[PDB]
This record gives structure tokens, C-alpha cells and sequence, in this order.
């Protein structure tokens, strides 16, 4: 029994020399038996799906969906004949290119939404250091937030700035950082930052990313906590696990610098004292669920902001102070939207209740009780298959369906020759059950297709 | 790109963007929705609302924009005036709206003029000569004149409703394209009663009833004294707007028991 | 009556300044009119839609179906309300990410046709 | 007053009223509820209370799905038939919880249902 094939023909392939060294010379070399663990290894880590296609895979084999890896870009496919659907990670066969370009744009993105009447930062933008200063009562005052037209993890944004002179050299870094000199400046809002992920214009859950942080509660400082998170199981790295190691670097060493405190200094009380202001996963913090304490307004106005941009799956930025409040009360804004999210912080909150959403896609993916299956004959036996398999497909026509079927002479779907050869063999049907026009399939199942590859 | 094909320079050119917009909208259909537009001088917004709130009782999303602000369904969607063409896109492109109701205004026309090509119903309330001399309009012909443009710009299978005791409103009958409803407060107006002899689709106020005329038939809707803005009928001015709504979403199709419990429960 | 709103409105304005110079002068210099004309012409070149988006703008409106501008991209939306459809140039907004994202890979598409 | 039913409820059995009939014993009186549980189609669900010994022995001889409420969200039944399966209901921290397997799913905090 193998899980996956290419590590399974490896370590059948490995048993057997073991076994010829150590009846040659009685023992197997240590060196060599880590040198075949770490290439199995290597192995299993290569044809892996990523953290976001298992857990779909996993409700897809729940449910008794099929689910098929097509060889082209890593996307998959339920289902049989004319009811498959395909995904590649998030994304499905639905997902429109004008969705996805316009969330994309950030600055078309804002106008779209600004036109709708859903509240967005108030901003603008300016490409010369005269403009600057006008920008900055046109925002309305101070704070303001400096960021690039284009830019990638976040190259030369600052978030908060109050003066002259942060503003001025937070220009010049994001000008010279920026691809197209230019650069927008916003109006600060202060906030919680909320992620809401929206499946088939509803909202499946809200979470809340509180920054990385420590609390002395038990009479000890930042000094040993630090490394006392970095030992909890729940931390990880890679792109499987919301908690990452908390980076002790350079720029949160000048973050916690800007703190106003040391290393060794206690916090007072037992309070929380940040080391990041980022409000992200990647540097360490947390996810708190807030699903169930929503306000059912903002909940009508995500919704219909998920579908004004035209996204049947959506991740949509947030920045209020309380999302129990409508954001009309409270100045909060809608930062940005995600076309691919990752619900892997959804799925293992680590202060709250985990959501199912691998069960919301499935659901928008298949609606009903139903599967993406269609009728499948199969016809075996030692003398009659072919002509048994033609008349079966000839009787099928009469009703107005599409019968795909495959027997020794070919391949056909319909009344014109798909394939030429034999055909008789697994290889053979995932021609019939991967073409989105057969309602019907027929299959002449031979011995040796069996005995090879199996059914 | 398909414009190699609806030029080849040496065979039969192919109609390419015929394909597309029968791809795009299948049958022999449109992307329209029912409008209703209100215009008028007094009641436009109480109008407005009470037509929304009786739309609302079958089960559809309701956008208009009145005064207040605008609204979509039952949450408000932008604060304001929000009464001219630039508000009127809000509500058109909304991905979930299926009826839209408009109050235009007389300034939201002359600025800019009308915020769409044509629209299902139009109602024309009166037309009264209270504020003059902005812009160029200095004279009451003139203010008949601009308002019966929501008039004039109907589908030839809309509605024009229309207040029949109003010289000037009434004289908007000609150059109409499509239906015309008449509504009174009177029952004894002689024109709506000629109009109801051929044809109908008048409402009148005949016996402490709110009554439907479709020709030689009565369909009375309610007493006006279990409708709460009435006042239990003290009120004229409100029962003239009652009738329009009334009489609006009547000549739709909408049922009389939809019709009733809306205007059984609406709240100023 | 105009066909594009910023060549109006140039137009318009230069039509009074072109009057007042001519009954100032008596005349109007060919300098002036040919650069009045470029100007227009390039505001013209401007704000108009490519070959294909016109192409079916042009069915949509004699089949009587509204369409609008959008802001964004260059996306012109037809319909009102919940009938409503979007397209850019020959894109719909019905055409998946997926479908254009193999078929810009001439290995992938290669080896998912044969 | 039927055969089969989609969904039969069992709320509690309790020894208050006796003598009546030929019912003499709290074991006859849940042997006659048992009879709408057991009148349960394949496809049915048959809603159990966790915390009654005798209404939780219902579990067996009964066609179709089985689905436990329980006010101590600290049933051991209750918990043991949720990791296999599924379809309990809970009063957990002020709330009324449904659990399908390993998810819950919060209805209403308890305190707002008149
Ligand atoms: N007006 C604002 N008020 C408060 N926080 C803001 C504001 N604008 C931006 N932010 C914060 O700054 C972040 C900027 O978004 P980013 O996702 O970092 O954009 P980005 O430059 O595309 O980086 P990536 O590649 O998307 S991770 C937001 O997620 C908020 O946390
Ligand atoms: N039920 C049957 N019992 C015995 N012989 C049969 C039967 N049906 C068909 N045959 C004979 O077997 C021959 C070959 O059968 P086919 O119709 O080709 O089915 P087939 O098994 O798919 O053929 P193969 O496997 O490629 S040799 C026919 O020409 C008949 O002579
Ligand atoms: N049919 C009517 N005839 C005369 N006066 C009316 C009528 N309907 C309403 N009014 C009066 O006009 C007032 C204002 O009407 P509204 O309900 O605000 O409609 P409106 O025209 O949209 O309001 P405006 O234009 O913003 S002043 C009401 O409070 C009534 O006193
Ligand atoms: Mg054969
Ligand atoms: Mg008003």
C-alpha cells in the first residue's frame, strides 16, 4: 500500500536492496538509511496540495463528490461529464477576469466602491513635493498615511505620521520605492483591523487580527516571553499554520524602540505591549472571531460590496472600531479586497469558534444534496463486450442524451470518432468522464486494463 | 479581436456583435427594470416612499432616492439630497435592485436634465407656480413646460398618470406617448369620467372609498379612514397622493390585496 | 449639440473668442483656426472607444438595451439593476480566470488539448 | 393516527399519573412513548433526550437517524455521538449551540427569546 505513488515505488524499490546488504553483509549503514528517509521525505513534500485544495479535497471525498488532478496549473476537477466544476486553490471555473483585475487595482477598486456610496478612506494623490502639502488639507489635517501606487509586501508605506518631516521622508521613500514616482496619501483611520471572508454573497466569517503582542500577567517581561510563544506547539512557519515565530528583527527591534519601553521592562498591571504595528499573521500575531457579534447592516453592506466588485469569493479589509456597530456611527472604511483569500485563519481561530468553509464552497459549488456524477455502464465479460457496448449506446441515442463511449475500435462521444486504437483501458476513460458535453458514459472494461492499471 | 471578420475584403461579412449581444442577453429581452418616476411640486417624497412601501409587500428590492437620502430595500445607502441624474446611477447600478423609484426634481432637470431614456410610469402631482424666476423659468407655461418632460419621456407601452384636476397637468395628455391614467379628488370630473367610458384606469374618492375605475367597473381599495396619514380623512392633501400611489402600482399588475395591506401599514 | 462633452465644450468656448477677435480685428488668424482644430481633433481621439467595444455598442443600441461608462477600466455595463452585464473589450463578465489564465499558457493548453 | 412519521420528537418520560389503563409501571409507560420513536422512517430522525436514562435507551430499535439534546453540554453520550456523526443540540455558555460533528453552530444567546 502506497499514499503516494512516487515515494511508494521508491521504498519498494529501496526494501529489497536493504534486504540484499544486510543478508550480504549483515547490517545496513546508518548513513544510508537517513539518506533514503530524507529523499522519501523530499518525495512526499514534492506532490503535496496546498493547505487550502486539501481542505476542500477533504469535504469534496466527504460529501462523495469525485475529484480528478488535471495536469495543466495544479487545478482540480469534481465531478463527471457535463456537472464538473474545477478550482485551483480558491479560485473556481466561475470566477470572472474582470473580478479579479479590478480588485487587483487598488485605486480603480476605491472608485468603483466610492461611487456605490460605501464608505472608503478619504485620499488623493500627487507625484510632485509641491502637491504635497495641499494633499494634506484636502485629507483633513493629520494623521495621514503615505503609501505607493504599486508596490509588493508592503514597500515603503508608513502608518502613522503627524509632522512635517516623517511626512517628507516617507514621501521620498515611497517615490523612490514606487515603480511610477507617484504617490497617495490617505487620511489615518484608527482602528481594529478586520478580515471578513464573503462565499456566494454571504458572509461566512469575520476575524479580527489583534498584532503581536505579549502580556506580563504573570509577573514576567517581553525577554522571556518572547521565546516562551516561540515554544507553544500552535507556532509555526510555512503556509500551514496562522501563528508564526515571533521575528525578533531589526525593524521590530526599532518597532518595540518606538514602544517606549526595553526588554527587560515588566509591563504594568499585566497589560499587553505590542512588538509589531502591522496587524498581520506573517509577523506573529493573533485571530480572534467576531462571526457572531457582526451587526446584520454591515453584513448587507459586505454583501453587496462583494458582488458590486464581482467576486463569488472574497476577502474584504476592515478598519472600525466596533464591527457590532453599523459603520455609519463609527468612521470605519473598507481598506481593500482579496480574490483568492486563504480561510486558513478562519478554519483555526485560536480565540473563538472555527467556521466550516470549505463546507460554504462545496455548498456554492454543488447546491443541493447532489453530486457531480452521471450515469457510468460498465460492461465486462469474455466474448460480447464491444457489440453489447454499441447497442447500449445506440439504444441510449434515442433519447435526446450525449453518450460518450469507449469499446476496441475507439473512442467516440456522440456520432464522431474522438479516439483511434484500442482504448479499452483506465487511460482510455478519463477521456469520456473529463468532457464537458457527455451526459452518459459506456465503457467496455477489458481484463488487462484491470490486471494494469486497475478499474 | 473579430473586426478581421466583419470586413474579410473578399467574401461575405459575419455580424459578429449579434452573436455576442444574443450571448450577453439571450431571448428577445433587455437589461430593463421597472422606473417610476415622481415629479410634481408638493408631494413628492411622501409619494415616493408610500409607492416604495407598497412595491416592498411583494417580494422584491426596492431602490429610490427621495430627499432624505437613498435607499436600497431597508437600509439607507447614501445620505443627502440625492435627488438629481448623479444619484439616479446609485440606484441603477445596483447588482440587487429589481424596482426603482426616483423623485425627480425641477432643478436636478434644469442642471442636468433627465437621469435615464425612458421609464415605465411617470406621475405628474400638479403643477403650481410658487417659486419663479430661477434660472430662466419665469412663468408657469414654462414650469408645465419643464415638468412634462418625465411626461413626454414614457415607453409607448408605460403609463402616464395624471392629475385631472389640474388645467395645466391635464393639458399634458397629448404628446404622450403610451397610456394615460387620470386620478381626481372630485368623482364628478367630467374629462375623467368621458376617459373611463372608453377605456378607463382612473382612481377616484367617492364615498369615503378609495376606488378603482378600470371602464364601467368599481374596485374600491380602502375607507381612507383606516389609512394613518390620512388622519382618518382630514387630511386632502394626503388622499391626492394616496390615489397616485394607489393608481400606479395598479396599472402593473400589482394585486389589490398587496395593494391594501401596504396601505393598511404605512407609516410616516 | 455636441458628440464628445469636453469637445463641446471647447468648441463653445471658442466660438465667442473666435466672434469677439474677428469683429475686433476684422479677421482671425489661420494659425489660431488650425491649432482650434487640432486641439479638438485630439480631444476627439481621446475619449473615444476602441474598434470592438463600439462595434457592440453600436448592436446594443438598436436592439434598445441602455448602457453606461463605467469608471474603472474602460468597462461599459448594460442594463439596469439585476439584468445588468459588464464587458471591456471583447471580455464578459462571465469569461473565468481560469480559462484565460490556460489559455495564455501555450505549454498547459498543449498538453490539456491533446 | 398515521404510519410513518419524518421526524418524532421524545421529550421526557416521568412517573406522575399512573394506574390508568393497564399502565402500572414507568418501564409500560416508556414502552407506550416508545411507540411514535420507533415509528420512525429510515430517512427520519428520531430527537432523544440525553439526560433520561430510560428516553436515551430508545436509542436502539429505532429505523432511521438518531439526534440528542441535552441541557449539560457535558453529556458523555451526547459527546460520544457527536465525534462519529453528529446532529446534537447544547446549552453551552449562554447560548444555543447545534453541533453537526466537530462544528458548532450558535443560534441565539438564550437571553433574547421571550
Ligand atoms: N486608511 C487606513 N487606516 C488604517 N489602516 C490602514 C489604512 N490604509 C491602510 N491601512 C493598513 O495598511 C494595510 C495596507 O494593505 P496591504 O495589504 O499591506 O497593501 P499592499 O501594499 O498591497 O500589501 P500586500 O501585498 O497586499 S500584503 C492594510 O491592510 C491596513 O492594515
Ligand atoms: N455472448 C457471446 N458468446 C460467445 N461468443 C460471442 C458472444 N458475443 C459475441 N461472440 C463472438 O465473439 C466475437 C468477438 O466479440 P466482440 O463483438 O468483438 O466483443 P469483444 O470481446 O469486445 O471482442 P474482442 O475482446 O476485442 S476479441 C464475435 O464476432 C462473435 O463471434
Ligand atoms: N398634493 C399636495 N398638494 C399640496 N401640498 C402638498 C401635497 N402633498 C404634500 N403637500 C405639502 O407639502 C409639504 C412638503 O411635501 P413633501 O412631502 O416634502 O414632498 P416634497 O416636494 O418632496 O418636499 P420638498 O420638495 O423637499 S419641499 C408637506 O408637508 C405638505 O404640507
Ligand atoms: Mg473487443
Ligand atoms: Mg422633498
Amino acid at each position: 500500500e502506497y499514499e503516494n505513488e512516487q515515494a511508494g515505488r521508491y521504498a519498494a524499490r529501496a526494501a529489497v536492496r536493504l534486504c540484499q546488504s544486510i543478508v550480504d553483509t549483515g547490517t545496513y549503514p546508518a548513513t544510508e538509511l537517513q539518506q533514503d528517509l530524507e529523499d522519501l521525505k523530499e518525495l512526499k513534500n514534492q506532490a503535496s496540495l496546498g493547505p487550502s485544495t486539501e481542505a476542500i479535497v477533504k469535504e469534496a471525498e466527504a460529501r462523495g463528490i469525485p475529484w480528478t488532478q488535471l495536469g495543466a496549473r495544479f487545478m482540480i476537477q469534481f465531478g463527471y461529464g457535463v456537472n464538473q466544476k474545477k478550482i485551483q486553490a480558491t479560485l473556481s471555473n466561475q470566477t470572472g477576469i474582470l473580478g479579479v483585475e479590478l480588485a487587483c487595482d487598488k485605486e480603480g477598486t476605491k472608485r468603483i466602491l466610492k461611487d456605490a456610496g460605501v464608505p472608503v478612506p478619504r485620499g488623493t494623490v500627487a507625484r510632485y513635493f509641491d502637491e504635497l502639502q495641499d494633499a494634506i488639507e484636502y485629507v483633513g489635517g493629520y494623521p495621514i498615511v503615505i503609501k505607493p501606487l504599486d508596490g509588493n509586501h508592503g514597500r515603503g508605506i508608513t502608518i502613522d505620521v503627524k509632522n512635517w518631516q516623517e511626512a517628507e521622508e516617507a514621501y521620498d521613500l515611497a517615490r523612490k520605492a514606487s515603480k511610477t514616482k507617484t504617490v497617495i496619501v490617505e487620511r489615518y483611520y484608527t482602528g481594529k483591523d478586520h478580515r471578513v471572508l464573503v462565499v456566494n454573497g454571504k458572509v461566512v466569517a469575520v476575524a479580527e487580527r489583534v498584532p503581536a503582542h505579549v502580556v506580563g500577567n504573570g509577573k514576567s517581561t517581553i525577554a522571556e516571553l518572547i521565546e516562551e510563544t516561540n515554544r507553544d506547539p500552535q507556532r509555526g512557519d510555512g503556509h500551514d499554520n496562522i501563528l508564526t515565530r515571533i521575528t525578533v528583527d531589526k525593524s521590530a527591534l526599532d518597532i518595540l524602540g518606538k514602544q517606549g519601553y526595553s526588554i527587560d521592562s515588566i509591563p504594568l498591571k499585566g497589560k499587553k505591549c505590542f512588538l509589531r504595528a502591522t496587524a498581520n499573521l506573517s509577523t506573529g500575531g493573533i485571530a480572534v472571531d467576531r462571526t457572531d457579534e457582526i451587526h446584520p447592516e454591515n453584513v448587507w453592506l459586505l454583501s453587496r460590496v462583494a458582488k458590486i466588485i464581482g467576486l463569488d469569493i472574497a476577502g474584504i479589509d476592515v478598519v472600525t472600531e466596533d464591527i457590532s456597530q453599523p459603520l455609519r456611527e463609527v468612521e470605519g472604511v473598507i481598506v481593500e479586497v482579496n480574490a483568492a483569500p486563504g480561510f486558513r485563519m478562519h478554519v483555526a481561530p485560536s480565540r473563538g469558534l472555527a467556521r466550516n468553509v470549505a463546507g460554504a464552497v462545496m455548498d456554492m459549488l454543488f447546491p443541493g444534496s447532489k453530486n457531480g456524477r452521471i450515469p457510468i455502464l460498465s460492461v465486462t465479460g469474455t466474448n460480447g463486450k464491444t457489440t453489447t457496448t454499441r447497442l447500449l449506446a445506440h439504444i441510449i441515442k434515442q433519447t435526446g442524451k450525449v453518450v460518450g463511449y469507449t469499446t476496441t475500435d475507439g473512442t467516440y462521444i456522440g456520432e464522431y470518432l474522438a479516439e483511434t486504437g484500442d482504448n479499452t483501458g483506465p487511460q482510455s476513460a478519463h477521456l469520456i468522464l473529463s468532457d464537458p458535453t457527455v451526459e452518459v458514459a459506456v465503457l467496455e472494461t477489458a481484463r488487462g486494463g484491470i490486471l494494469r492499471s486497475g478499474l | 479581436g473579430f473586426r478581421m471578420h466583419v470586413a474579410p475584403s473578399r467574401g461575405l461579412a459575419r455580424n459578429v456583435a449579434g452573436a455576442v449581444m444574443d450571448m450577453l442577453f439571450p431571448g428577445s429581452k433587455n437589461g430593463r427594470i421597472p422606473i417610476l418616476s415622481v415629479t410634481g411640486t408638493n408631494g413628492k417624497t411622501t409619494t415616493t416612499r408610500l409607492l416604495a412601501h407598497i412595491i416592498k409587500q411583494t417580494g422584491k428590492v426596492v431602490g429610490y432616492t427621495t430627499t432624505d437620502g437613498t435607499y436600497i430595500g431597508e437600509y439607507l445607502a447614501e445620505t443627502g439630497d440625492n435627488t438629481g441624474p448623479q444619484s439616479a446611477h446609485l440606484i441603477l447600478s445596483d447588482p440587487t435592485v429589481e424596482v426603482a423609484v426616483l423623485e425627480t426634481a425641477r432643478g436636478g432637470i434644469l442642471r442636468s436634465g433627465l437621469g435615464f431614456s425612458s421609464c415605465e410610469v411617470g406621475i405628474v402631482l400638479n403643477v403650481t407656480a410658487d417659486h419663479l424666476g430661477i434660472g430662466d423659468i419665469d412663468t408657469i407655461e414654462q414650469l408645465a413646460k419643464l415638468k412634462s418632460v418625465v411626461a413626454e419621456s414614457v415607453m409607448p407601452k408605460g403609463y402616464a398618470v395624471l392629475n385631472a384636476e389640474d388645467p395645466l397637468v391635464a393639458a399634458m395628455a397629448d404628446r404622450v406617448k403610451g397610456q394615460v391614467a387620470y386620478f381626481s379628488m372630485d368623482p364628478n370630473n367630467e374629462l375623467l369620467l368621458r376617459h373611463t367610458e372608453a377605456g378607463g384606469l382612473a382612481a377616484i374618492y367617492e364615498n369615503g372609498y378609495i376606488s378603482i375605475l378600470k371602464g364601467d367597473w368599481t374596485l374600491r381599495i380602502e375607507k381612507a379612514v383606516n389609512v394613518p396619514i390620512t388622519m382618518a380623512g382630514k387630511a386632502p392633501f394626503m388622499i391626492a397622493n394616496a390615489l397616485a400611489a394607489c393608481l400606479a402600482v395598479f396599472t402593473q399588475g400589482v394585486k389589490i390585496e398587496h395593494i391594501r395591506k401596504g396601505l393598511s401599514t404605512f407609516v410616516a
